């Protein structure tokens, strides 16, 4: 009942969405030729740079930045 | 992550750690053990912990997973596959992040710039 | 001569397609059960069909 | 490879050799046994004894034989 | 060997099988070293959430009891 | 009778079913998995026979 | 009050499932009696735990069961040198004390672990980032001084590692980012825009033919006169890509004595 | 080395042709201790000692041939 409130932050509204567009993201990936080549991948590679693209900035020193609460592994 | 379907052992070996554990290819004898019928390519075999995800595969289309399906050939094969791909994604970031560890690298012991030596 | 089905190529032109067709069916090796055939081998006759794992029913359910 | 198995299972046939020696060697055997009994009645439970006892050893080599060929068929 | 799943899903060996040659088996492995950067570097941009949310601050006074399970010893 | 009259005939053949690879290939092929080959593919043998130390070219 | 249940025994509905991983037999029809009398019967042992009763593992005849060990290689000789392969035989072979020794954790995985930082010294920690976000960084000097003097030597070496390896993870994110963010010269000038509406199931063998002869009946119904023909037009093809081939360079591995380069290696012997 | 492997296997597969022609020298070797025993059942643990001592001369050949058989299976 104290740390009920915690869930009505907007933060956990901003991390469901994050991991549904990975989810639509990654649905829409797809193969486009058997070539073996990297180019058998040609759209989507544009697809996940988008992504990227749309949570970091990529004209930055370090576009990953680092915070004790991110991902490492 | 491997990109291939061999690797070498001493590039997954410590150079300055005690060596307890090898990261071994696929034990192709576990998939004559099978005594039923099945279809196996031999381009399939190779590439890491594949092999015995397609024999747990085998083995829960032949029999389920209840009562017949725990027989030891079955088990060492979902617990092979299981623990393959838990010691490939450990190694595989140990690889990411601590490359120095490895035997193979330069860094694990850095050879110095002729500037360092004093001549 | 070609058959077509709903498993397409992955090409723009179709002379690359063609030309990706005469390439399999150059590597081709026919090999017939039945005697008086160019192309006949009791043993080690190939099969024209290739095998999938996919679970089954019984793994599904 | 593919060969090699098929030698295997071909070797595990050329176990039915003894298989017909053990018969033809028993045959023999009790062929004895009875112009042996005639000859010697009052000893037909000794000559009898002896007779069962060859055959086992007999058994031997088959016994021998199919382990042999059960082995090289799995090894 | 990390990332296995996501590797063997994009060879397609889920739904196809490998050539049986080496020279285009070995391609189609270092085709995807591309997508494994990319799908490894987008799930490093999770956002944070209150780690207070399912699991309890163990730095907290209120813990410094270090109190013991109390047993039955049948 | 030109298999047996001739010399290399024989190598050419043992060469190819003592690679242990083009015949798990060959297994495969029966089995229904079959492709196109490259020129590096096609020379397979060559290179067996060269690890040997035959002395082979047109690698 | 009544004892609680894990979810596996609604799966079998029962503590007594009689599970033996010996497929002989006379183990087997045991089994099967035994788990049919396990209601009424005095010598039944459970294999399906529950809050009020612990239960046994998978049983192996009279024995118990585990799996093989994962193969190891490693393992220490005694008397004379073995040769372990973990890969030549089935199931391990027991331990001699005078032929070999294995390696520790017969069933163990590869983890990263921490320590935990004294109470104290995390106590002083709490103090600092509090005191920095409410007066500031510049006024905490005081605060800093009882991390360094009260967090023992030990401690202290380890937050200057960990700052030096989330340092070097940092890096080797951004560069991975570097790499996957680099537009390839297939892709120059190409957007979102010029994406195809296509999901992961248009690659798959329904949509996508693989790239094998037999995946379908695609040359189902080529004939050997069909083929002569397309031999040559292959080699038609190959009277212009054949004029170029690339020329051979120097083995850069040449000398013995000298550390050899890891060079990628040739598909075949 | 597949291919010698296969008539390695195929040779180990010979070593059952003495297996049979130990079988056929026993039967015939029990049927003569029979006979002879009936003639002069005097001397019967002679006789049966013999019997045996000359089967271990047939085994003999036996262990030879799966000896020499592993052996080239092997060497
Ligand atoms: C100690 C003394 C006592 C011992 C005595 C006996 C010893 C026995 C052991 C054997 C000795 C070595 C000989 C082995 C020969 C190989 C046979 C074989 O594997 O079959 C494949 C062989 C070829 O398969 P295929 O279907 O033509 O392949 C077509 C594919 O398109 C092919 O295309 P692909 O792309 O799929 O390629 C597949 C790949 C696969 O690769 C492999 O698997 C390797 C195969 C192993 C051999 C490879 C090395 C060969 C090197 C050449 C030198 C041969 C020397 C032989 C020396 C003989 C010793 C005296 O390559 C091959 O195809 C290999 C071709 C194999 C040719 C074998 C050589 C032909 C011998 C010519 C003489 C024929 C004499 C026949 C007399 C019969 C009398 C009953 O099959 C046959 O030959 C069929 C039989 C012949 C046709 C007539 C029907 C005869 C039926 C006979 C029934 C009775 C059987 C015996 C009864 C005995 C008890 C009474």
């Amino acid at each position: 009942k104290q740390n009920e409130y915690l869930l009505e932050h907007e933060d956990v509204k901003r991390y469901v969405w994050w991991y549904e567009d990975l989810k639509e993201t990654l649905a829409r990936v797809h193969r486009q030729a058997n070539n073996h080549k990297a180019c058998d991948f040609k759209d989507s590679e544009i697809i996940l740079q988008d992504f990227i693209r749309r949570y970091t900035n990529p004209k930055d020193n370090l576009p990953i930045k680092f915070h004790p609460q991110g991902q490492t592994f | 992550t491997i990109f291939a379907e061999t690797w070498e052992a001493s590039e997954y070996q410590y150079r300055n750690k005690a060596n307890l554990k090898t990261l071994p290819v696929n034990h192709l004898g576990k998939l004559a053990e099978l005594k039923f019928d099945f279809v196996e390519y031999k381009a399939h075999q190779l590439i890491a912990c594949h092999l015995y995800e397609r024999m747990t595969i085998h083995c829960m289309n032949q029999y389920g997973l209840f009562k017949d399906f725990y027989r030891p050939e079955c088990l060492d094969a979902q617990y092979y596959f299981k623990t393959c791909v838990e010691l490939n994604a450990a190694y595989g970031i140990q690889k990411k992040f601590f490359p120095e560890h490895f035997v193979g690298s330069p860094y694990a012991r850095p050879v110095p710039q002729f500037q360092q030596l004093g001549l | 001569p070609v058959k077509e089905g709903q498993a397409k190529l992955w090409f723009s032109t179709k002379e690359e397609a063609d030309a990706y067709d005469d390439k399999m069916i150059s590597n081709i090796e026919l090999k017939s059960q039945d005697y008086e055939d160019e192309n006949f081998s009791p043993v080690f006759n190939r099969k024209t069909q290739e095998y999938f794992l996919e679970p089954s029913e019984k793994f599904k359910s | 490879m593919l060969l090699v198995k098929a030698v295997k299972v071909l070797v595990m046939g050329g176990c039915m050799l003894p298989i017909a020696f053990g018969a033809l060697g028993t045959g023999v055997l009790f062929a004895g046994f009875n112009v042996a009994l005639s000859r010697n009645p009052e000893e037909t439970e000794s000559l009898f004894n002896n007779t069962l006892m060859g055959f086992a050893l007999i058994e031997t080599f088959i016994f021998m034989s199919i382990g042999l060929g059960f082995f090289v068929l799995f090894a | 060997m990390d990332n296995y799943f996501t590797a063997i899903t994009l060879l397609g060996l889920r739904d196809q099988n490998l050539p049986p040659f080496k020279d285009a088996r070995l391609q189609r492995y270092k085709s995807i070293k591309k997508m494994i950067d990319l799908i490894e570097t987008t799930t490093k941009l999770a956002p944070p959430m209150p780690v207070e949310l399912f699991m309890l601050n163990p730095t907290d006074p209120e813990w410094d009891d270090d109190m013991t399970y109390p047993t039955i010893t049948h | 009778m030109a298999f047996l009259s001739g010399s290399a005939t024989y190598d050419q053949l043992a060469d190819y079913a003592s690679y242990n690879h083009a015949m798990d290939v060959n297994q495969d092929q029966q089995a229904g998995l079959d492709s196109w080959m490259s020129e590096k593919d096609k020379n397979m043998v060559k290179y067996y026979q060269r690890s040997l130390g035959k002395k082979v070219e047109g690698i | 009050k009544a004892p609680g249940q894990i979810y596996a025994y609604d799966i079998h509905n029962t503590h007594y499932p009689y599970v033996n991983i010996k497929q002989d037999s006379q183990t087997q029809l045991l089994a099967s009696f035994r788990r049919s009398i396990a209601s009424i019967n005095p010598f039944s042992y459970r294999q399906v735990p529950s809050q009020d009763r612990a239960a046994f593992g998978l049983r192996w005849g009279n024995a118990w069961y585990a799996p093989n060990p994962y193969p190891n290689g490693i393992h220490f000789d005694r008397v004379f040198p073995t040769h372990y392969d973990p890969l030549a035989e089935t199931n391990r072979t027991k331990a001699n004390l005078q032929l070999i020794k294995y390696a520790p954790g017969n069933y163990s995985t590869l983890v990263v672990t921490s320590e935990k930082l004294p109470r104290p010294c995390i106590r002083t920690i709490q103090n600092y980032r509090r005191c920095q976000m409410v007066n500031g960084t510049e006024k905490c000097n005081s605060e800093a001084q009882d991390i360094l003097a009260i967090c023992p030597n030990w401690a202290l070496d380890h937050m200057k590692e960990k700052v030096r390896f989330y340092t070097k993870a940092l890096a080797i994110n951004n560069q991975t980012y570097i790499r996957a963010m680099q537009v390839e010269e297939y892709n120059q000038g190409r957007t979102v825009a010029d994406v195809a509406p296509k999901t992961w199931i248009h690659g798959t063998r329904q949509h996508l033919r693989p790239d094998t002869m037999w995946a379908d009946d695609r040359y189902t119904n080529i004939t050997q006169t069909e083929i002569n023909e397309a031999i040559k037009r292959v080699e038609a093809r190959k009277a212009r890509e054949h004029e170029k081939k690339p020329v051979e360079q120097a083995n850069v591995n040449a000398n013995t004595g000298e550390q050899p380069v890891r060079v990628e290696k040739s598909l075949y012997p």
